[PDB]
C-alpha cells in the first residue's frame, strides 16, 4: 500500500495490484462507499472495466506535455508528473468519454448489418 | 425485423418530490447559514432548446418545504435562550408623561414588581418601561403581561440577528431544477422557454404582510397572478416593475438594563429614553405611489371589464397582524396603519406617512402557546427597504356592481415565499430507455 | 451540457449519453440530515439502475443489442420518424404503458442465454 | 467434476435485525411505514424448518419499541411538580354504599395560580390507593418519595392498534403454518411472509385479552412442562366474553396551575356511586376449565386430581387481573374463576378497584397521572388465554395446584409472535458440474 | 415468487435466480436511524458481493463456470443425485466447512488463467 510512492513511474506501473463516535462511524461508511463508487463508474464509462491498465484510442497531444518517454517513466516519480499535467485532467477525461461513445456507435453499426 | 435496444443515459425526466438542501455564500444567525455547503462560485445554467415544459405556481412543494424549514429554524434557535417565567407577576404601572407628544399619550407604562433574585430566598423590586399592547389591566392600578394566561414567554437570545440572508436551494443527485424564462408566464400553463440549474437564486427569507419588501421585480409589464381569478376567496399576487423606496424609523433613544433574576440568567428591560418622546413612522413618495398605481389598475382592466372604474380601500377586521403591515426594523417589530396608501378610486415632493406601533410580545408563524420576548434595542434605528408587490383581495360586490374594490391581504407566509419560488420546478432523471433497432446480440 | 439535447431527435442525443451519465452519482441540525439521506438516496438509485443493466446482459454498457424481437403491438411506427422525427421525451410518452412487459421479456431471455450457454 | 459459481441461491441462516412498522395515539401508527394493500406470501414446499417460541428476538424488540413510544409520548406533556404538597382528606359519605366504604376522598389543598405572587385554594376526589396519610387527617400522593408524576395528555388515546412488523433487504420471515405446534421444534409446513399479521399490543395480567385464538385445541405451552419455575401459557379454542364497568356519573374540573399548565381534577359524582366490575358466563368458564383440565391431563397423568387457587403474595398489579378500560385502569379480584377442584344463566361477578397513579413497565423513578374520565365507561372483550403458574408440591403429592400469574410483558406478545423467525439470505454458492471455462 | 424453490432440487432451483438475485437491493425519532443504517448495510454487503464475484472473475454473469476441479475429498456424492434429490439447503450444510479454502482456490487460478 503507497510502498512505490518514491520509485520511478515504470517501476511503479509493475506493481499497481446518537453518540459522538457513533455519528462519526456512519459518515466514515457513507464516505467509502461514494468514493469506490464513483471511481468505478469512472472507469466504466472510458470503457476500461475490470482492467489495472487499459489502452485507450486518444492520441497525446504534445501541448500536454512534451517530454520523450525516456525522461517520463525512467526519471519521474507519479506524483511529479501528476504536478506537470494536473491542468489537463479534465480535457483528457472528456476525450476518453466522447471516445468510448463513438466506439459503442461503431458496435452497433456493424451489428446492424 | 426489429430488436429491442437499451440506452443508458437517455435525456427524459418527470415529476417528483425530494428533500433540497441548502447552499449559502462563505456568524450568529436564526438561519444557520454557516451549516450550508459552499457556493459555487459561478452557477451552471444549461439553455434547453426545443422543449417546453408545463409549470404551476400553485402546487409546488417547494413552497412547503421552505414554510417548514423557516419554522424549524425558527423554533431550534430559541432553545438554549432565557425562560421569562417569572415574569408572571402582578405590576404596578402609571402613565408616562415626561416630555411626550400628544399622539403618543397613553401608550407607555411605568411598571415596579418584586423580582427573584440569585439567591433562593432574597427579593429584589425592580422596574421597567412597557408598551400598551403587552400588559393587560387587572383588578394606581395594577397589571399583568399579555401572555400570563395563554402560554409562557422566552426571551430572545440577544446575539443572535434577525437579517435575513439569501438562500440557495440546491437538488440531490439524480434530480434537476427547471427554470421557466418567459417574462410574459403568470405561473401557470406551458413555458416555450426552459434551462436547467442545480440551485435557485438567492432568496430573503423576509417575513411581512400587506406589502412584499426586498424581493424581485418584473421585468416589462407589472404582473397580477391568481390561482383563480374569477373566485373573490383567493388573494391576488401584484409584482412591479420599478420598486418604491420605503423610510422607517423609531425616533427615541432607549436604554437597556440587566436584571439578574438567578444564576446565570438575566433579562434585559428597559430604562429610561434620553430626550424627548415620539412616534415611529414610514415615509413613501407620493407621485411614485401614484405611477405605480395607475400602472396596477392598467394591468387589472383586462381582467375586470373595458370600461369598469376600480377603487382601493383599507383592511378591514382581524388581528393586529393582518390588518396593518407588519415588519422588522432588525430588532423591533413595527405594526404600521396602511390606510393613505389603500385610499383612492380611478374611473375611465410631498410625503405620505404611515404611523406604526411597536410589540415586545411576539406570536410568529399564527401559533398558540409559544410567545417570544424581544429584548430592548438601544439608541434610534432605521431601516430603509423595498416595496417589490402586493397581496390583494377582493370584495364579492354583487347585484350588478360596476365598480371593483380590493384591499390589503396577507397573514399566510407561504405566499411570501410562493411569489420567489413560481418559476421553478424539480424533475427526476430516467437515464434507461428501449427503442427499436435493426441489431442483433451475437 | 447536462441535459442539452434534450430537445434534439433520437439520433441526435444518442450520442450525448456520457453527459447525463457521469451527473448521476456526485454530480444533528436542520441542514445536517438533510444531506446524508440525499447521498444515501442517490446510492441506491443509482445501484438499483446498475443491477437492472447488470440482469439483462448489459452490465458496463452504454448501447446494449438484446435478442427480443419488437412486438409490433407496442408501436408500428417505422425507423424514419423515430430517430429523425422524434425525441426521447416525446418517445417515452408513447411507450410508458409496455416497460414492464419488455423488461421482463429482458430478464427472462438473459437468464435462458446464460442457461444454455453454461450447459 | 468442476466448481461452478451460482449467485441466488435458495439458501438462509438464523439471524438477528431491526424489524420496521407497517401500519393522537400513543402508538404512532401514523409515522409507521403504510402498509402493503396485498399480503404476499409464498408457500414452501417439502421443506421444515426448526422453531423455538422461547428464544424470540422479536419479543425483546417488541418490547422495547412498546416502552419508547410510551415514554415519547409524556414528554409534551404537564408535569406535576406542585402537586406534591401536604392535602387535608375526609371521608366522602351522601349516598355510598356498603361496599364503597373509604375508597373515595375528599381532599382540599392549596395550589400555585397563574400569577407568581398569589395562591388558590382548591378540593379534589381521588382514591384510596393513591394517597398515603402522614401524622381530619393529612394526607399526600403516593410517588412524592420516589418519582415525579406526568400528568397523560387527555386528547391521546390508550386503545392498542395493530402493528405489522417488516423485514428489512436480504432478510426473510418464516411462518409456521402447522396448526398442532408447541412453539419449539421441527415444522413441516412452512410459508415466507412479508410482514407479520396486525398484533395489538394489549396490556394486562393473568389473563390475555383481544389476541388469537387455537384453530383447533386448546394449546399448552411451557419452556420445561416438568419444571415448576415457568410459566405455562394457555391459547384458548373458543373466547370468553368479558363486561366490565365502573357505574360512576363523573366530572372533570380544569385547574389553571401555570402560564399554560391546566391540572384536571374530579369534581362530584351527580347521583349514586357504586362499585365497577365485570361479568363473565358460568357455563361457559366450566366448559373452558374442563377442556384446559383435558388438555392439561396429557402431561401429568390420567389419574391425577386437577384444581385451580387464587393467587398468593405479591403487588396489587401481580395479584388482580389488571387492564384498561377506556382510558380507566381496573385492577380485579379474580378468585371466582380460579377456585375449584376436578377429580380423576348466572354470572360471575368480579369486584374491581381504580387507581389513577401508575407505574408502567415495572419501572421505579417514572409515574404517570391518568385524568378522569367524563361520564359513564363500558368496554366489552375477550378473554383467548390464561397464564397459569404451577407449585413445587413434594413428597408424594397426588394433586397439582395451578394459579394465575403474570407481571412481565414479554409473556404477553411472545404468545403472539410463536409461529415467526426471522433469516438471512446467502445467494452464493458453489457446486460440481460436468462443464468447464474456456 | 420469493424462494419459491427451496425445496425443489438443486437443478430446478438453478432457473429462478433472477427471482432472489432482484429482491437483495429493495424489499431524529423513534424509527429514524434503524431506516438508515439499515440501508447503508444492505448496500455495503451488496457491494462486498460484487467485489467477490469480481474477484473470480464472475462479474455480471448469473451461473459461472471455472477451472478449478473437485477435489474428491469434499463430497463423495455423485453427479446423478445432487442436482435430482438433494436440495440447496441440505447442499450447503455439507461442504459449510471446505468453502472458505475454495474460495482462495477460485481466485488464484483466475488470474493464472489471466497470466497464461
Ligand atoms: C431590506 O434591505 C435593506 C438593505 O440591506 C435592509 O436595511 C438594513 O438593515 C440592517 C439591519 O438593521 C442594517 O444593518 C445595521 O446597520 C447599523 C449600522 O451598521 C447597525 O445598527 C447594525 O449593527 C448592529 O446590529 C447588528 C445586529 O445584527 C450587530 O451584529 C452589530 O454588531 C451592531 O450591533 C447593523 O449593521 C443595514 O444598515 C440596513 N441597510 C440600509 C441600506 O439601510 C432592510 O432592513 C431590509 N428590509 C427588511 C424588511 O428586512
Ligand atoms: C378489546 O376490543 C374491544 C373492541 O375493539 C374494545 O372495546 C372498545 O373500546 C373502545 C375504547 O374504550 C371503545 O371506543 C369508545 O367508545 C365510545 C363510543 O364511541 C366512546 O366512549 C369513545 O369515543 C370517545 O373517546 C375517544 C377516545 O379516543 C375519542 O377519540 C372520541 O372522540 C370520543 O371522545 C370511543 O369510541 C369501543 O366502543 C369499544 N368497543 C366495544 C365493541 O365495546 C376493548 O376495550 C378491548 N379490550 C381491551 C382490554 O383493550
Ligand atoms: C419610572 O419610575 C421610576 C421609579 O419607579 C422613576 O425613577 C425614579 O425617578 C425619581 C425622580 O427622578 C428619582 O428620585 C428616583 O431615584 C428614580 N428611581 C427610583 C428607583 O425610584 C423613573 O424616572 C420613571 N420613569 C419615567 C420615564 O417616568
Ligand atoms: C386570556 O385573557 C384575555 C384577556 O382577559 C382573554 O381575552 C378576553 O376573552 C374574553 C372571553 O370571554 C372576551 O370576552 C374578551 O373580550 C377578551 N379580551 C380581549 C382584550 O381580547 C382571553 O380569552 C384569555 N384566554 C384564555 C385562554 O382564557
Ligand atoms: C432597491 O432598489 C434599488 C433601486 O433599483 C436598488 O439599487 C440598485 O442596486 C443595483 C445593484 O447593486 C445597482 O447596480 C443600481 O445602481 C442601484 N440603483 C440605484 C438607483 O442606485 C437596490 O438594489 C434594491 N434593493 C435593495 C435591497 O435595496
Ligand atoms: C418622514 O417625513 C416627515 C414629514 O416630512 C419627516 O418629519 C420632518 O422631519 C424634519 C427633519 O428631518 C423636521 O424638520 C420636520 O419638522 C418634520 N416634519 C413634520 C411634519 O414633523 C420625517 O423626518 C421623515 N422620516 C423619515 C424616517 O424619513
Ligand atoms: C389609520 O389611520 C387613519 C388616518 O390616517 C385612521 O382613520 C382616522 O381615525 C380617527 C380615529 O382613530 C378618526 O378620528 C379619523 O376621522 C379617521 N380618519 C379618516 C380619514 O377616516 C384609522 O383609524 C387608523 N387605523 C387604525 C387606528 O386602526
Ligand atoms: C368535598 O368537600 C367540599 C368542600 O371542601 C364540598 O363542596 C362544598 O359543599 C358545601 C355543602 O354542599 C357547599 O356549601 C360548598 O359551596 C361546596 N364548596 C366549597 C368550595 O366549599 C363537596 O361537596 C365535597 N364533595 C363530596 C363528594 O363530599
Ligand atoms: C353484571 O351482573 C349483575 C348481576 O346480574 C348485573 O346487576 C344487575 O343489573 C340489573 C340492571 O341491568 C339490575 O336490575 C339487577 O338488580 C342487578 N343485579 C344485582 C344482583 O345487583 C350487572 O348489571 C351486570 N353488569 C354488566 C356490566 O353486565
Ligand atoms: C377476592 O375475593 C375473595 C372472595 O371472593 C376475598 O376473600 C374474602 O375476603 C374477605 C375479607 O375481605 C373475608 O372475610 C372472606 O372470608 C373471604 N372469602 C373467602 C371465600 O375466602 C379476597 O380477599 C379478595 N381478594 C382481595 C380483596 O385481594
Ligand atoms: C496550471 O494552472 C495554474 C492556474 O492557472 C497555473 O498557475 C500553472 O502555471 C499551470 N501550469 C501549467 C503547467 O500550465
Ligand atoms: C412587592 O412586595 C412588597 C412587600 O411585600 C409589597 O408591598 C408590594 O405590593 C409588592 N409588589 C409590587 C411592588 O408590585
Ligand atoms: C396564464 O396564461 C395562460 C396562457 O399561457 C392562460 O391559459 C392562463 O389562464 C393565464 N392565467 C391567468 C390569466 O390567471
Ligand atoms: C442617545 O443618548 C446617548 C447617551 O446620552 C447619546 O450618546 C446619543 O448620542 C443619543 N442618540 C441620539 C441623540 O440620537
Ligand atoms: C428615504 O431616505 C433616503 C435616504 O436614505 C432618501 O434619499 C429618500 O428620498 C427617502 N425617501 C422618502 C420617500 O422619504
Ligand atoms: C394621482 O393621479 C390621479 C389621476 O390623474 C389624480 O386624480 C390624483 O390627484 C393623483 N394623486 C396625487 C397627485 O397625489
Ligand atoms: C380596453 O381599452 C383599451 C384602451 O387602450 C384597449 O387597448 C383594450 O383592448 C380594451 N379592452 C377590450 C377591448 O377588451
Ligand atoms: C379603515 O378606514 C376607516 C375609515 O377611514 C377606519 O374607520 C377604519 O378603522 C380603518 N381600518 C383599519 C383596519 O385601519
Ligand atoms: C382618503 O381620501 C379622501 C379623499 O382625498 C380624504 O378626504 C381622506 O381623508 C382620506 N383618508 C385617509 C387619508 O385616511
Ligand atoms: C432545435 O430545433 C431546430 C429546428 O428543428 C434544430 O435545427 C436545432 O438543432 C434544434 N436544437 C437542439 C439544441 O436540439
Ligand atoms: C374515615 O376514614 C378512615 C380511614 O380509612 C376509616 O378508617 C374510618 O372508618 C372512616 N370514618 C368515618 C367516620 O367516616
Ligand atoms: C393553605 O393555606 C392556608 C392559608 O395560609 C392555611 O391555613 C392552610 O393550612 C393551608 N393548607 C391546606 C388547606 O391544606
Ligand atoms: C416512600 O414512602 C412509602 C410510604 O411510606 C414507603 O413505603 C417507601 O419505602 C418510601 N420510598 C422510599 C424510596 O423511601
Ligand atoms: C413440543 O413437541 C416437541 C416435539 O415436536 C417436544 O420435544 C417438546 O417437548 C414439546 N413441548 C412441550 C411438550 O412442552
Ligand atoms: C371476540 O369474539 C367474537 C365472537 O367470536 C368475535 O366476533 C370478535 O371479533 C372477537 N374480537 C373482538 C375484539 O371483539
Ligand atoms: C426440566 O426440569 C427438570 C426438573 O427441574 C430438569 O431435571 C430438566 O433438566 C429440565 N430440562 C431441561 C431440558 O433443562
Ligand atoms: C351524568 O350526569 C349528567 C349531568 O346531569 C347527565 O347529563 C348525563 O346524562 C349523566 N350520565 C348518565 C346518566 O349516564
Ligand atoms: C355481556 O354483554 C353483552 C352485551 O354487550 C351481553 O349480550 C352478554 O350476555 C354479556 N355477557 C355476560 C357474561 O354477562
Ligand atoms: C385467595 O383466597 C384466600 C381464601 O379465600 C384469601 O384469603 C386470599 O386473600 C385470596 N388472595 C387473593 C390474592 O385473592
Ligand atoms: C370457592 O368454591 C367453594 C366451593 O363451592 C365456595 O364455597 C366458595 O365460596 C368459593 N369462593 C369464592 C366464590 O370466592
Amino acid at each position: 500500500f503507497l510502498g512505490a510512492a518514491g520509485s520511478t513511474m515504470g517501476a511503479a506501473s509493475m506493481t499497481l495490484t446518537l453518540t459522538v463516535w457513533g455519528i462519526k462511524q456512519l459518515q466514515a461508511r457513507v464516505l467509502a462507499v461514494e468514493r469506490y463508487l464513483r471511481d468505478q463508474q469512472l472507469l466504466g464509462i472510458w470503457g476500461c472495466s475490470g482492467k489495472l491498465i487499459c489502452c485507450t484510442n486518444v492520441p497525446w497531444n504534445s501541448s500536454w506535455s512534451n517530454r520523450n518517454l525516456s525522461e517520463i517513466w525512467d526519471n519521474m516519480t507519479w506524483l511529479q508528473w501528476d504536478k506537470e499535467i494536473s491542468n489537463y485532467t479534465q480535457i483528457i477525461y472528456g476525450l476518453l468519454e466522447e471516445s468510448q461513445n463513438q466506439q459503442e456507435k461503431n458496435e452497433q453499426d456493424l451489428l446492424a448489418l | 425485423n426489429l430488436w429491442v435496444t437499451v440506452y443508458y443515459g437517455v435525456p427524459v425526466w418527470k415529476d417528483a418530490e425530494t428533500t433540497l438542501f441548502c447552499a449559502s455564500d462563505a456568524k450568529h444567525n436564526v438561519w444557520a447559514t454557516h451549516a450550508c455547503v459552499p457556493t459555487d462560485p459561478n452557477p451552471q445554467e444549461i439553455h434547453l432548446e426545443n422543449v417546453t415544459e408545463e409549470f404551476n405556481m400553485w402546487k409546488n412543494n417547494m413552497v412547503e418545504q421552505m414554510h417548514t424549514d423557516i419554522i424549524s429554524l425558527w423554533d431550534q434557535s430559541l432553545k438554549p435562550c432565557v425562560k421569562l417565567t417569572p415574569l408572571c407577576v402582578t405590576l404596578q404601572c402609571t402613565n408616562v408623561t415626561n416630555n411626550i407628544t400628544d399622539d403618543m399619550r397613553g401608550e407607555l407604562k411605568n411598571c415596579s414588581f418584586n423580582m427573584t433574585t440569585e439567591l433562593r430566598d432574597k427579593k429584589q423590586k425592580v422596574y421597567s418601561l412597557f408598551y400598551r399592547l403587552d400588559v393587560v389591566q387587572i383588578n394606581n392600578k395594577e397589571y399583568r403581561l399579555i401572555n400570563c394566561n395563554t402560554s409562557a414567554i422566552t426571551q430572545a437570545c440577544p446575539k443572535v440577528s434577525f437579517e435575513p440572508i439569501p438562500i440557495h436551494y440546491c437538488a440531490p443527485a439524480g434530480f434537476a431544477i427547471l427554470k421557466c424564462k418567459d417574462k410574459k408566464f403568470n405561473g401557470t400553463g406551458p413555458c416555450p422557454s426552459v434551462s436547467t440549474v442545480q440551485c435557485t437564486h438567492g432568496i430573503k427569507p423576509v417575513v411581512s404582510t400587506q406589502l412584499l419588501l426586498n424581493g424581485s421585480l418584473a421585468e416589462e409589464e407589472v404582473m397580477i397572478r391568481s390561482e383563480n381569478i374569477t373566485n373573490n376567496a383567493k388573494n391576488i399576487l401584484v409584482q412591479f416593475n420599478t420598486p418604491v423606496q420605503i423610510n422607517c424609523t423609531r425616533p427615541n433613544n432607549n436604554t437597556r438594563k440587566s436584571i439578574r433574576i438567578g444564576p446565570g440568567q438575566a433579562f434585559y428591560a428597559t430604562g429610561d429614553i434620553i430626550g424627548d418622546i415620539r412616534q415611529a413612522h414610514c415615509n413613501v413618495s407620493k407621485a411614485t405611489w401614484n405611477e405605480t398605481l395607475g400602472k396596477v389598475v392598467k394591468q387589472l382592466r383586462k381582467h375586470f371589464g373595458n370600461n369598469t372604474i376600480i377603487r382601493f380601500a383599507n383592511s378591514s377586521g382581524g388581528d393586529l397582524e393582518v390588518t396593518t403591515h407588519s415588519f422588522n426594523c432588525g430588532g423591533e417589530f413595527f405594526y404600521c396603519n396602511t390606510s393613505g396608501l389603500f385610499n383612492s378610486t380611478w374611473i375611465s415632493n410631498d410625503s405620505i406617512t404611515l404611523p406604526c406601533r411597536i410589540k415586545q410580545i411576539i406570536n410568529m408563524w399564527q401559533r398558540i402557546g409559544q410567545a417570544m420576548y424581544a429584548p430592548p434595542i438601544q439608541g434610534v434605528i432605521r431601516c430603509v427597504s423595498n416595496i417589490t408587490g402586493l397581496i390583494l383581495t377582493r370584495d364579492g360586490g354583487s347585484t350588478n356592481s360596476t365598480t371593483e374594490t380590493f384591499r390589503p391581504g396577507g397573514g399566510d407566509m407561504r405566499d411570501n415565499w410562493r411569489s420567489e419560488l413560481y418559476k421553478y420546478k424539480v424533475v427526476k432523471i430516467e437515464p434507461l430507455g428501449v427503442a427499436p433497432t435493426r441489431c442483433k446480440r451475437r
